[PDB]
C-alpha cells in the first residue's frame, strides 16, 4: 500500500486498476473476453 | 520442487506443478521462491511471472498483479490477478498506453487516481517492460 | 435471490445487494468490484460468514459458509502472526485480494 | 626533530584512508543489495551510488591531501 | 511573559558581575538566546491555546 | 565563600517559585499572573507523563521533581559565565551525590548484596549465572551512577569550549570583528545544536533508570 | 620537542576523520536501500539523508580543526 | 617531554571522533531506512532520531573535552 | 619520559572511545528500524534500547577510567 | 625508557576495547532487531543474545588483560 | 632502545583484537536475527555460528600471539 | 632519525589496510543476501561486486603504495 | 633507535588484522542470514564465502607480512 491505502486503492482496487490496465492493454480479442472473464459484472442493486 | 500454483481467475498455468522456482515480482523486491515457503503473503506487483519449473523452464507471463500466498509447505500459490503470457499483451499498446498515461497522469489528481494512474503508467511501463 | 427471502426479513442491513448473478452469469471482476465495497463499509471489523450454494453436483450444493478473513485484525496478531514472516499489511492487502477470490469463487458457485 | 617527526606525522595521517575504504564497501555494498530488490538499477539507484562514493572519497580526497603536505 | 524578561535580564547582570566574562564568550550566548526569542514569541502565542482553554472546558 | 554561597540558594529558588505557584492556583485568582505561571507545571504533567505509569502512580511525582531538578539547573549554568567551567563543575560534583543516593532509595539500602534483584532479576543479567548479576551490578548501577554526573560535564564541556574558542578566536583576530565572525556565527550556533539538545536527553536518562528500577521493584 | 611532537600531534588528529567518511557511506547507503523500497526519492528520505551527511561530517570538521590546530 | 607529548597526546584523544562519527552514520541510516517503511516521519521515529544523536555525540563531546584538556 | 608518557598514555586509552560511541549507534539504530516494523514502542524494544547501550556504554566507561587513572 | 614506554603500551591496548563496545551494541541492536520480528523474547533468541555479549566481552577481556599487565 | 620499543610494540598489536570483538557481534547478530525468521535453530544455522565466532577468533589468536611474542 | 622514523612511520600507514579488508567483508556479505534473493547471479549482482571490490581493495593498494615509499 | 623503531614499527602494522577480523565476521554472517533465506547452501552460497573470507584474509596476509618484514 503505497497508494493502496495510502491514497485509498484496496489491494481490490490496486490490482483492479492493474488488471483493468491489462485489460486497457492487452489485444483486443482478448479484451472482448475481458468483459467477460472478470470483467466487473456486478449489478449493484438492492433486493 | 514446488508445488506450484499459479492461478489467476482465468486460468490456472501451473497447479502444484514441481517447479524449481518462480521469480517473483512479489512487490517486495526480487524473489525467487523455489519449493516451501514459509506462511507468508506477499503481494504481487505487476512484473513477469517467471516459472522456473524445476527442469529449466521458464514460463513467462506478465503479472498484473495479485499475491502470492506462500504456503509454509511444498506450495506456492501464485494467484495473479491478470497474468498473461506476454504473447496476448500488447507493446503497440504499452508505449501508447504510457503516452496516453502520461496524458492520464496531469489529471491523474488526487492519489488515490494517481494511484491508479501511477499505476497505470507502472503497467504500461511494465509493459514497456517485456514489451 | 438471497436477499428475497432474507430481503424478507431484513433490507439495510444490507449495504447493496447484486443481481446479473443470474441473467447472464457473474465474474471475477465483481467479485472484486463487491470485494472493494464490503471493505469501506465498516461491517468489515466486525466479521461476517460468507455463505454461498457450494456446488457438489448439478442437484446439489451445499449451502456453504465461511467465516470472513478480509479482516486485518485476523490479519493481526493471533496464532496466525507467528505463521508469518511478513507483516499484517501485504497479508491485509490479500485480506482485501482474496475477498475478491473467494467472493468470485462461492459467487459462482 | 624538525625532518624526523615528518616522517611519523604522514604515516599516521595514512591510517585516515580506512574510512573512505570500507565507506566505499559499505555504499557500493548496500547498492549491490539495492539492485537486487529491483530494477531501477540504470539510473535513480547506480547514479545516486556516484554520489555516494564521491561522498566518501572525499575524506580521501582530503585525508591524502595532509599526508601529501607533510611530504614535500 | 514581562516578570520572566526581567528575570533573564537578572541572571544576565549577574553573569556579566562574574569575575571572568569575556566578549567572546558572552557574545556567543547572548546571541544564541536571541536566536531562540523570535521562534519563542510566536511559539508563547501558539502554546497558548490548549492548555488554559482545556483546563476552562474539563 | 559567598560566590560558592550564593549559587546553590540561587538554583534552589529557581525551582522553588513554581513549585509554590501551582498548590497556590487552586482556586485564586488568577488575573494575568497566576495562569500564566500555571502553563509551567502542565507542561512537566503534560511531557514527562507521557513515559509515567510505567512505574506506578506511587513513586511518580517524587522522581519528576528531580528530572526538572536537573533540566531547570543546566539552564542557569547556560547564560552565566563565568560559570561552566568553575561553578558549573562544583554543581555537577554537588549534583553527584544526588545521583548516587537515587539508586540506594529503593535498591542498595534494602538490597546492597543485590541491588538488581530491585532493578531487573532477569534482562541484562543472567538470572542462572550469579557471577554475571555481580558483574552487571556495575553496569547497570556502580557505573551508570557515576555517568550521570559525566553526562552533565559533558554538556558542561561542550558548552565550555564554544565559549573559550569563541574567546581565543576574537583574541586570535581582534579585528573587529571580522574574520572571526565567520567562525563565531558557527560557534553560536552550536549552543543549540549541543546545550539545547543534550540538556533535554540528559533527564531523559533519569527518567528512564529510575522507571526501571521502580517498575521491577 | 616543541616542533617535532606537534607535527606527530596533527597526524593521529587526521585519523580522526576515518569515522565520517564511513559515517558518510553508511547514512548514503541507507538511503540507497531506502529509494529501494521507494518513492521518496526528492522529498523525505533523500531530504534526511543530507541532514544525516551534516551531522557525520561535522564530527570530520571537529576533527580537521584539531588537525589545523597543531598544523598553524 | 612535558612540553611535547601533550600536543601528541591531544592527537590520539581527537581518534575518539571517529566513534561519534561513524556512530552518527549508524543513527541517521536506519531513520533513512525505516522511514522509508512509513509513515512515523514526526513524532516517532525522527524524535527518537533526536535522542538517539545525543547518545551518538556525546561519546565525542567527552572525546573533545579529553583533547581540550591536553591543550588548554 | 616519566612525566611525558602519562600524557601520551590517557590520549590512547580515549581511542576506545570510538567503539562505545558507534556501539550506540547501531543499538539505537536498529531501534529505529525496530520500530518502523510496529507497534510495541513503549516496552519491549525502547525499553531494552537503554539495557542495549549500557552494556555498549561499559566499555567507554571503563575505557575512560584508564585514561583518567594515568591523569590523576 | 623502561618506566616509560610501560605508559605509551598499556594506553594503546585499550584501543583494543573498540571492538568489544562495537561488538556489544551490534550482537544487541540484531538482537533487538531479531525480537522485532517475534516472538521468542523469553528464551531462544535474547538467551542467544548473552551468548553473544559473552564471546564478544571476552576479545575485550583478554585485551584489558595486556593492558593491565603493562601497568601494574 | 631494546627495552622500551617492545612494550610499546605488544600495546599496537592488541588494537587488532579490535576485529575479533566486533566481528563476533556480527556474526552471533546475524544468528540473532537469523534464527527469528526461524526455524533452523537447533541445527544447521546455528552450527555455522560456530564456524562463523571461530574464524573471528582465528584473527584473534594469531594476533593474541604476536603481543605474548614482543612480551615474552 | 632519519632512518629511525622511517620504520615505524611505514607501520603506522600498514593500519589503512583496516578498511579495505573490513570494506571487503562487506562488499562480498551485501552480495551474498544479494543473490539469496536472488536470481542474477553471473551478470548484474556478481559483476557489481567486482566494481566494488575494486574500489575497496583501491584504499588498499595506494596505503600500502604510501607504506613502501617509507622503507624503499 | 635501529632496533628501537624496527620494534615498535612491527607493533603497528599489527592495526591490520582489525580488518581482516571483522571482515571474516562480516561475510560469514551475512551467509547465516543467507541461508536462513534459504536453500541453496552447498554449492552457490557457502561456496562463495570462501571467496569471501580469500579476498578478505588476502589484506589480512598482506598486513602479516609487513609485521614479519620489521621482525625478521
Amino acid at each position: 500500500v503505497a497508494y493502496w491505502r495510502q491514497a485509498g486503492l484496496s489491494y481490490i482496487r490496486y490490482s483492479q486498476i492493474c488488471a483493468k490496465a491489462v485489460r486497457d492493454a492487452l489485444k483486443t480479442e482478448f479484451k472482448a473476453n475481458a468483459m467477460k472473464t472478470s470483467g466487473s459484472t456486478i449489478k449493484i442493486v438492492k433486493v | 520442487q514446488m508445488s506450484f500454483t499459479f492461478a489467476s481467475p482465468t486460468q490456472v498455468f501451473f497447479n502444484s506443478a514441481n517447479v524449481r522456482q518462480v521469480d517473483v515480482p512479489t512487490q517486495t523486491g526480487a524473489f525467487g521462491i523455489l519449493a516451501a515457503h514459509v506462511p507468508t503473503l506477499q503481494v504481487l506487483r505487476p512484473g513477469l511471472v517467471v516459472v522456473h519449473a524445476e527442469d529449466g523452464t521458464t514460463s513467462k507471463y506478465f503479472v498484473s498483479s495479485g499475491s502470492v500466498t506462500v504456503n509454509a509447505d511444498s506450495s506456492v500459490q501464485l494467484l495473479a490477478e491478470e497474468a498473461v503470457t506476454l504473447d496476448m499483451l500488447d507493446l503497440g499498446a504499452a508505449k501508447a498506453n504510457l503516452e496516453k498515461a502520461q496524458s492520464e497522469l496531469l489529471g491523474a489528481a488526487d492519489e488515490a487516481t494517481r494511484a491508479e494512474i501511477q499505476i497505470r503508467i507502472e503497467a504500461n511501463e511494465a509493459l514497456v517492460k517485456a514489451l | 435471490k438471497i436477499r428475497s427471502i432474507l430481503h424478507r426479513t431484513h433490507s439495510d442491513q444490507f449495504l447493496v445487494t447484486f443481481k446479473e448473478v443470474g441473467r447472464r452469469p457473474p465474474t471475477f471482476g465483481d467479485a472484486s468490484v463487491i470485494a472493494l465495497e464490503l471493505l469501506n463499509s465498516g461491517y468489515e471489523f466486525d466479521e461476517g460468514s460468507i455463505i454461498f450454494n457450494r456446488f457438489r453436483s448439478v442437484i446439489s450444493y451445499k449451502t456453504e459458509e465461511k467465516p470472513i478473513f478480509s479482516l486485518d485484525t485476523i490479519s493481526s496478531a493471533e496464532s496466525m502472526s507467528i505463521y508469518d514472516d511478513i507483516d499484517a499489511d501485504v497479508l491485509r492487502n490479500y485480506q482485501e485480494y482474496s475477498l475478491a477470490n473467494i467472493i468470485y469463487y462461492s459467487l459462482k458457485e | 626533530i624538525d625532518t624526523a617527526a615528518k616522517f611519523i606525522g604522514a604515516g599516521a595521517a595514512t591510517v585516515g584512508v580506512a574510512g573512505s575504504g570500507a565507506g566505499i564497501g559499505t555504499v557500493f555494498g548496500s547498492l549491490i543489495i539495492g539492485y537486487a530488490r529491483n530494477p531501477s538499477l540504470k539510473q535513480q539507484l547506480f547514479s545516486y551510488a556516484i554520489l555516494g562514493f564521491a561522498l566518501s572519497e572525499a575524506m580521501g580526497l582530503f585525508c591524502l591531501m595532509v599526508a601529501f603536505l607533510i611530504l614535500f | 511573559p514581562y516578570v520572566l524578561g526581567t528575570g533573564l535580564i537578572l541572571y544576565l547582570l549577574s553573569k556579566e558581575i562574574y569575575v571572568i566574562t569575556p566578549e567572546t564568550f558572552s557574545a556567543i550566548s547572548t546571541i544564541g538566546f536571541l536566536v531562540y526569542i523570535v521562534k519563542k514569541y510566536g511559539a508563547s502565542v501558539g502554546e497558548f491555546a490548549d492548555k488554559l482553554n482545556e483546563q476552562k472546558i474539563a | 565563600i559567598t560566590p560558592v554561597i550564593l549559587g546553590l540558594p540561587l538554583v534552589t529558588l529557581i525551582v522553588l517559585f513554581p513549585s509554590l505557584l501551582f498548590p497556590t492556583s487552586n482556586r485564586l485568582v488568577s488575573n494575568r499572573f497566576v495562569t500564566l505561571q500555571q502553563w509551567m507545571l502542565q507542561l512537566v504533567s503534560k511531557q514527562m507523563m507521557s513515559i509515567h505509569n510505567s512505574k506506578g502512580q506511587t513513586w511518580t511525582l517524587m522522581l519528576m521533581s528531580l528530572i526538572l531538578f536537573i533540566g531547570s539547573t543546566n539552564l542557569l549554568g547556560l547564560l552565566p559565565h563565568s560559570f561552566t567551567p568553575t561553578t558549573q563543575l562544583s554543581m555537577n560534583l554537588g549534583m553527584a551525590i544526588p545521583l548516587w543516593a537515587g539508586a540506594v532509595i529503593t535498591g542498595f539500602r534494602n538490597k546492597t548484596k543485590a541491588s538488581l534483584a530491585h532493578f531487573l532479576p532477569q534482562g541484562t543479567p543472567t538470572p542462572l549465572i550469579p557471577m554475571l548479576v555481580i558483574i552487571e551490578t556495575i553496569s547497570l548501577f556502580i557505573q551508570p551512577m557515576a555517568l550521570a554526573v559525566r553526562l552533565t560535564a559533558n554538556i558542561t564541556a561542550g558548552h565550555l569550549l564554544i565559549h573559550l574558542i569563541g574567546g581565543a578566536t576574537l583574541a586570535l583576530m581582534s579585528i573587529s570583528t571580522t574574520t572571526a565572525l565567520i567562525t563565531f556565527t558557527i560557534l553560536i550556533l552550536l549552543t543549540i545544536l549541543e546545550f539545547a539538545v543534550a540538556m533535554i536527553q540528559a533527564y531523559v536518562f533519569t527518567l528512564l533508570v529510575s522507571l526501571y528500577l521502580h517498575d521491577n521493584t
